[PDB]
C-alpha cells in the first residue's frame, strides 16, 4: 500500500493483479493466497476473466479438491505440476495449525494422516513423503514418527487469521493468570 | 455381609467381571439374582460381558497436601527450606 | 512366599504344595490378601493362572519422593529439640561466681 | 537524597541491578543457565563430598591433636549456602509453570 | 540488533533537569546524549538537558534551538575529546509530530544513527523508566533495544554509599504474566496481526515428552541428596553445642 | 538437480532416470573405460543407497523395518549389509530392530535432561518481552491519535 508512489491506470492495476497471481501458484513463501485479499489488490479488481484465481484458491484450502478449480481455468496454468504440488502443502498447513489450539481446548497435539487425506487429495501412503519434502525446503521444522503415525512441529509461519483463533489466545493466558489465584496466592501466604 | 465382602475381593483389583462363575462365589441359587446385585453395585454392562471402570478413585470432599497432589506438592519441599529458616529467626 | 518368587503360576500347583483342600478354597484366599495390596497380583480365570503385577520400574514414579520429604523433616526433628537443651544449663553456669 | 533521587537510585543502583530480566531474574541465571552451571550436579555433590571429608577427618577426638578450632565450622558454611542454592533452583524449575501441556 | 548501556548519572541528572525548568504536564523536556556509538554496544557517558518549548493542544508547535547544541558540543572538546553526539533523548511516554520531526536535525550533528530514549520522570510501572529505540523505515518504526545499566567501578562503589531470594523471583514473574493478560485485551479492541504473527510463532516452542516426565523427578532425586548434605550442616551443629556442654558441666565443679 | 535429488529419491525411477538421460551415466566414452557398463551401475547403485540413508534418519524419526526396505528398492539380506557399512564406517547410527521391525533415529540421551533441554522451554516464552517493547511504542500513537 503506497499512495504516492507508483502512480499507475485502472488498467495496468489489473495487469500487475496478474503479475501477483502468478507469482504465488508455484510457492507457499509469504502466507498464501488469502495474503492478498486483505490487502486491496482483489477487492480493487473484478472477479471475472480469469483475474478470481487468487480468491478461488483461498476457499479450495478447506474444501480440497483439484477438479473443482481446475475447471474453472485454462490448460495454461493447470498443466503445470508444480501448482498442484505446493497446493497441498497450505491444504495441510490449516491442519498443521490445528496442533496448538483450535478444537481440543486441553492443547493436545495429535494428527492423524486419514483427516488431512481427504483436506489434501492425497493417499495416505504418499503422507510420509509430504512431510519430508517440507523440511528439505525449510518450510517447517519438527521431528515425525511413521510407527504411530504421530507429527510434532515448532511451527511455520503463524498466520494473520483472527476470530476464533484470537479467543482461544486469551484462555490459553487466563491458564497463566489462574496460577496466580491458585499457586501464586499460596506463595504469598508464605 | 459375607456376599458383599467376597464381592469386593475380585471388585476393585480384578477388573472384568465373569457372568456364571460371579453367582457361585456369592451363593446365588438364580441368575437373575446375580443382575439384581449388580444394579446396586453399579457395574458397567457390556455385551455378554460385565466390566469394572469405578477403579479409578476421585473427589471424596477435599484432600490437601495428600495422596497426589500437583500445586501444593511442590510448596510442600518449598515449605521444608523455610523451616529451617523460620527456626534461626 | 510363592506369589513373589513366582510370577505366573498355575491354580492347582498351590494346593499341591500346601496341601489345601481344593481349587475353589485358595481362589478366595488369595482374593482377600489384594485387599490391602499384600500379594499385588491379579486371578485370571479365562486362562487359569496367576499373574504378579508388580514390574517394579517405580524409581521413575514419585512413590520413592513421598518417603524423602518426609526424612527431611526427621533430621530437623532432633534440631529443634537439641539447640534449646544447650542453654538450659548455661543461665546456673554464668550467674555463679569463677575463679 | 531528595524525592527523585531517592526513587531514581533505588531503581538504577543500589546493591546490584538485576531488573529488566524480573521474570527471567532468577530463573535465567539459574534454571536457564543449567547449560555448564550446577551442571553434573552428581559430580556437585561429590564436591561437597571431598570439603567435608577433608575437615571433619581432622578432630574425630573433640581434643587437640592436629591444632585447629574452626575446621568443622569451615565446610559447614561453604556447602551450606551452595546446597541452599541447588534446592532453591531446583525446585523452581517447575515452579514458574510455563504451561507446556502437550 | 544492538544492545543500549545508560549509566545510573546520566538518568539521574536528567530527572532533575525536569525539576529544574518547572517542566508541567503540558511541555516536554529534550536532551541531547553523548557516548561512543561506533561499537555495537551503544553506551551514554555524558548527557544535558535543552531548553524545549512545546504545545500539548498542537503537535505543530515545537521549539528547539540549534545554537545552544554548537557551543555545548565545543565546550566539551575541552573536557572529555573521547565524547561525541551519539543522538538525543526526550521525556513524556507520547511520540508526536514534535519528537518526530526533530529527530532529523540531530542527525546532522550525529554520525550514526541518533538513539531515542523515552524518559519516564513519573516512573510509571516495573523498571526502566527509560527505554531504548531506535529509528528505522521500510513511516517512522522505531524499534526497541535491551536498555542494560551498568556503571564504572568507582561509580557504582560511590552510589552504595550514598544508602548506606526465592520469592523475589517468583513475585516478579507473576507480574509479567498479568501484563500479558492485559496485553492482548487491549490490542483486540485496537483492532475492532503484525504483533500476533510474533506470538502465535513462540506459543508452540505427551507424545515426545513421556520420557520428560522422568527429568522432574530426577531434579527432586538430587534434592533429597542435596537435603542429605543440608542435614549434615545441622548434625555438626548437633555436635558443636556437645562440644561446649562438655565444658559446661565442667564450670559448676569449679565454682 | 541431481545432486540434491538424494533427499526426495525413492529409488523408484532410479533406473529411469539413468536410461532417459545417459550423459554421464550409462555410456560415457569420455573420462571412463572399461570392458562394459556394470561399472556404471554397479558403483552408482552403492552410492544412492548410501545417500538416500543419510537423509532419512535426518527426517524420519522412527520407522517400521517393513516401510523401510521398499525405500530402498533391495531385500532383507541387501538391506542389513548397507546399514552395517555405514554403523562400521562412522557414517550414521540408528537403530535397527530385527524381532521388533521397528527402525529408529537413536536420539541421544545425554543430553543430561534440563541441564541443556531445558533452554528451549524459556526461549519459548522469551520473545514476548521482545514484541511486547514494540507493540507498547505502536499501540499507543496509532490509538491515541
Amino acid at each position: 500500500t503506497l499512495e504516492p508512489s507508483t502512480s499507475i491506470t485502472l488498467a495496468e492495476r489489473q495487469q500487475l493483479a496478474y503479475d501477483l497471481s502468478i507469482s504465488a501458484l508455484l510457492g507457499d513463501k509469504i502466507y498464501n493466497f488469502g495474503e492478498l485479499l486483505h490487502h486491496p489488490i482483489m477487492e480493487t479488481i473484478v472477479n471475472d476473466s480469469n483475474y478470481d484465481w487468487l480468491f478461488q484458491l483461498l476457499n479450495a484450502l478447506t474444501v480440497g479438491d483439484f477438479d473443482k478449480f481446475d475447471s474453472l481455468i485454462k490448460v495454461q496454468i493447470s498443466k503445470i505440476p508444480i501448482l498442484a504440488q505446493h497446493e497441498s502443502f497450505l491444504r495441510q498447513k490449516i491442519c498443521l495449525m490445528t496442533l496448538i489450539e483450535t478444537v481440543f481446548v486441553k492443547n493436545i497435539r495429535m494428527l492423524s494422516f486419514e483427516d488431512i487425506s481427504k483436506a489434501t487429495h492425497l493417499p495416505k501412503d504418499n503422507v510420509e513423503h509430504l512431510v519430508m519434502r517440507a523440511i528439505s525446503l525449510g518450510l517447517l521444522k519438527g521431528s515425525i514418527d511413521q510407527v504411530n503415525e504421530l507429527v510434532t512441529i515448532s511451527w511455520v509461519q503463524p498466520r494473520i487469521i483472527s476470530g476464533d483463533q484470537i479467543t482461544k489466545m486469551k484462555d490459553r493466558l487466563v491458564e497463566w493468570n489462574d496460577q496466580v489465584e491458585k499457586l501464586g496466592k499460596k506463595m504469598e501466604a508464605r | 455381609a459375607i456376599r458383599d465382602e467376597i464381592a469386593k475381593n475380585t471388585e476393585l483389583s480384578y477388573d472384568f467381571l465373569p457372568l456364571s462363575n460371579i453367582k457361585a462365589l456369592l451363593f446365588f441359587n438364580n441368575e437373575k439374582e446375580t443382575e439384581k446385585f449388580a444394579l446396586e453395585r453399579n457395574w458397567p454392562i457390556v455385551n455378554s460381558k460385565v466390566y469394572f471402570n469405578n477403579q479409578s478413585k476421585e473427589k471424596a470432599d477435599y484432600e490437601d497436601e495428600m495422596m497426589h497432589e500437583e500445586d501444593q506438592k511442590t510448596n510442600i519441599i518449598e515449605k521444608a527450606m523455610d523451616y529451617a529458616i523460620s527456626i534461626e529467626n | 512366599i510363592i506369589s513373589l518368587t513366582y510370577k505366573k503360576i498355575s491354580l492347582r500347583d498351590i494346593c499341591l504344595k500346601l496341601n489345601l483342600d481344593s481349587e475353589q478354597t485358595v481362589e478366595y484366599m488369595v482374593s482377600r490378601a489384594i485387599r490391602d495390596g499384600v500379594i499385588e497380583a491379579k486371578i485370571n480365570h479365562e486362562d487359569g493362572f496367576i499373574e504378579t503385577t508388580e514390574l517394579l520400574n517405580i524409581y521413575d514414579s514419585e512413590d520413592p519422593q513421598q518417603v524423602f520429604d518426609e526424612r527431611i523433616k526427621f533430621a530437623n526433628q532432633l534440631h529443634d529439640e537439641y539447640l534449646v537443651s544447650m542453654r538450659y544449663p548455661e543461665d546456673k553456669k554464668t550467674q555463679q561466681n569463677e575463679k | 537524597k531528595t524525592a527523585k533521587e531517592t526513587k531514581m537510585l533505588m531503581n538504577l543502583h543500589k546493591e546490584q541491578w538485576q531488573s529488566g530480566l524480573k521474570m527471567y531474574d532468577y530463573e535465567e541465571k539459574e534454571e536457564s543457565n543449567l547449560a555448564a552451571t550446577k551442571s553434573m550436579v552428581k559430580i556437585a555433590e561429590q564436591y561437597s563430598k571431598r570439603i567435608e571429608e577433608e575437615k571433619e577427618l581432622t578432630e574425630e577426638e573433640l581434643k587437640t591433636r592436629y591444632v585447629g578450632r574452626q575446621d568443622p565450622k569451615k565446610h559447614l558454611s561453604e556447602t551450606a549456602d551452595e546446597t541452599l542454592e541447588n534446592n532453591i533452583v531446583s525446585v523452581l524449575t517447575a515452579g514458574v509453570n510455563s504451561v507446556a501441556i502437550k | 540488533h544492538e544492545k543500549v548501556t545508560i549509566a545510573p548519572l546520566v538518568l539521574l541528572s536528567a530527572l532533575d533537569h525536569y525539576e529544574r525548568t518547572q517542566t508541567k504536564e503540558n511541555k516536554r523536556c529534550v536532551g541531547v546524549i553523548l557516548g561512543d556509538a561506533n561499537s555495537s554496544t551503544i553506551r551514554v557517558t555524558n548527557s544535558f538537558a535543552l531548553p524545549f518549548e512545546e504545545d500539548e493542544k498542537n503537535s505543530d508547535v515545537w521549539f528547539l534551538d540549534h545554537n545552544y547544541i554548537e557551543n555545548m558540543n565545543e565546550m566539551c572538546k575541552k573536557i572529555n575529546a573521547k565524547e561525541k553526539l551519539i543522538g538525543w533523548y526526550h521525556s513524556g511516554p507520547k511520540l508526536r509530530a514534535s519528537d518526530l520531526k526533530i529527530n532529523e536535525l540531530f542527525k546532522k550533528y550525529t554520525q550514526n544513527n541518533p538513539l531515542l530514549l523515552i524518559v519516564d520522570v513519573k516512573q510509571q510501572g516495573v523498571g526502566l523508566p527509560t527505554d531504548a529505540y531506535v529509528a528505522i523505515e521500510q513511516e517512522k518504526t522505531f524499534l526497541h533495544l535491551p536498555c542494560t545499566i551498568e556503571a564504572e567501578e568507582a561509580e557504582e562503589i560511590g552510589v552504595e554509599h550514598l544508602l548506606r531470594i526465592r520469592l523475589t523471583n517468583q513475585l516478579k514473574s507473576l507480574k509479567g504474566l498479568q501484563s500479558k493478560l492485559k496485553d492482548v485485551v487491549e490490542y483486540l479492541d485496537k483492532v475492532i496481526h503484525t504483533i500476533l504473527g510474533k506470538l502465535q510463532d513462540v506459543f508452540n516452542l505427551n507424545n515426545l515428552q513421556k520420557a520428560l516426565t522422568v527429568k522432574t523427578n530426577d531434579e527432586l532425586m538430587v534434592i533429597y541428596i542435596s537435603n542429605l548434605v543440608r542435614s549434615i550442616i545441622a548434625f555438626d551443629d548437633l555436635i558443636e553445642n556437645k562440644i561446649q556442654n562438655k565444658k559446661i558441666q565442667e564450670q559448676r565443679v569449679k565454682d | 538437480s541431481l545432486v540434491k535429488l538424494f533427499t526426495t529419491n525413492e529409488l523408484m525411477r532410479w533406473p529411469i532416470v539413468q536410461k532417459t538421460y545417459e550423459p554421464v551415466l550409462n555410456e560415457d566414452d569420455l573420462a571412463f573405460g572399461g570392458e562394459a557398463n556394470k561399472h556404471h551401475w554397479e558403483d552408482l547403485q552403492k552410492r544412492v543407497i548410501e545417500h538416500n540413508l543419510r537423509v532419512i534418519s535426518e527426517y524420519y524419526s522412527r520407522i517400521t523395518l517393513l516401510r523401510l526396505n521398499e525405500l530402498l528398492d533391495l531385500t532383507e539380506s541387501q538391506t542389513e549389509t548397507y546399514i552395517s557399512d555405514l554403523v562400521n564406517q562412522g557414517i550414521i547410527y540408528a537403530k535397527v530392530n530385527r524381532p521388533a521391525k521397528i527402525v529408529n533415529f537413536e536420539k541421544p540421551k545425554n543430553s543430561s535432561q534440563l541441564l541443556n533441554e531445558w533452554s528451549h522451554n524459556v526461549d519459548e516464552l522469551l520473545e514476548h518481552i521482545e514484541t511486547i517493547g514494540h507493540l507498547i511504542t505502536k499501540e499507543e500513537i496509532m490509538h491515541g491519535l
